[PDB]
């Protein structure tokens, strides 16, 4: 559910239940972001749909598990600038479990550091 | 001087003659209708790019500064007149793009090359309507 942050009094949780049904249509989700009002502000999302690049069948386990992250969903508002409350917005391709879809990087526009938010799941059928 | 527009292609019809010096106010005997500018910045600006696909150190890329007008001339034939239509056509243009320019040519010969020059000062702006900032391509494998 929550994850705490490693710069700021931010926490990061999602109101809508984090196993969820779908088919491969659209879907609504919606993000918690509570912190402290000492800079409120200037947070940015990316999903990030490219594949990182990277024992035999390890060497062909770990791409197929990223050629997964960076393939099933997509956000179809990315670089959403925040200013609380905010429903991101994805749609996905291809099915499966994607229990911690871990794409998708908020991140600090002050001190740059690659936030994620490695939480939530989604089954497609 | 005239004023902004956006992406679309619009036209002018200018209200003030120039001065345009002959006999008298009789006819000029071939008067333009459509005037049509920036239909020369079309072979500028991809002469531009596709020489900025390799590196730059072309003679295009040599010191240039004619962008920033475009000024196209109006050529005609043998006393003030009324300005046209423009059909100003603006669809490709730089975000450098800022004046015009219209350097008449102001005919009459018998056999002779006798002309003179006509120059008029535009400012415009640029109505920046809608971008696209970033694409990126993802595949597909799912039967829907």
């Amino acid at each position: 559910s929550l994850v705490n942050s490693k710069l700021s009094n931010v926490k990061f949780k999602f109101i809508n239940s984090n196993i969820k049904v779908i088919k491969g249509e659209k879907f609504t989700m919606r993000l918690q972001i509570i912190n402290s009002s000492s800079s409120p502000l200037d947070l940015v999302v990316y999903y990030n749909n490219t594949i990182n690049p990277i024992t035999l069948e390890n060497q062909y386990q770990l791409h197929n598990k990223y050629r997964k992250i960076a393939e099933g969903i997509i956000l179809l508002s990315n670089d959403y600038k925040i200013p609380y409350f905010a429903d991101l917005r994805f749609i996905g391709i291809m099915s499966g479990y994607y229990g911690t879809l871990s794409g998708l990087k908020v991140l600090d526009l002050n001190t740059n550091e690659l936030i994620e938010v490695g939480n939530g799941a989604s089954v497609l059928i | 001087k005239m004023t902004r527009n956006s992406w679309m292609m619009l036209d002018g019809t200018k209200t003030d003659f120039h001065i345009t010096v002959r006999n008298k106010s009789l006819s000029c005997a071939i008067n333009h209708i459509k005037i049509i500018p920036m239909n020369n910045i079309e072979q500028m600006l991809k002469p531009d790019y596709w020489k900025k696909m390799p590196p730059d150190d072309l003679y295009i890329m040599e010191k240039q500064l004619d962008w920033l007008s475009k000024s196209c001339v109006r050529i005609i034939k043998l006393i003030t007149f009324d300005l046209e239509l423009d059909n100003t056509a603006v669809p490709f243009n730089f975000t450098g793009f800022d004046l015009l320019i219209e350097y008449g040519m102001s005919a009459t010969d018998e056999s002779c090359i006798y002309l003179k020059k006509l120059s008029i000062p535009y400012e415009v702006t640029l109505r920046r309507t809608i971008e696209v900032p970033s694409m990126d391509i993802i595949p597909l494998n799912e039967l829907f």
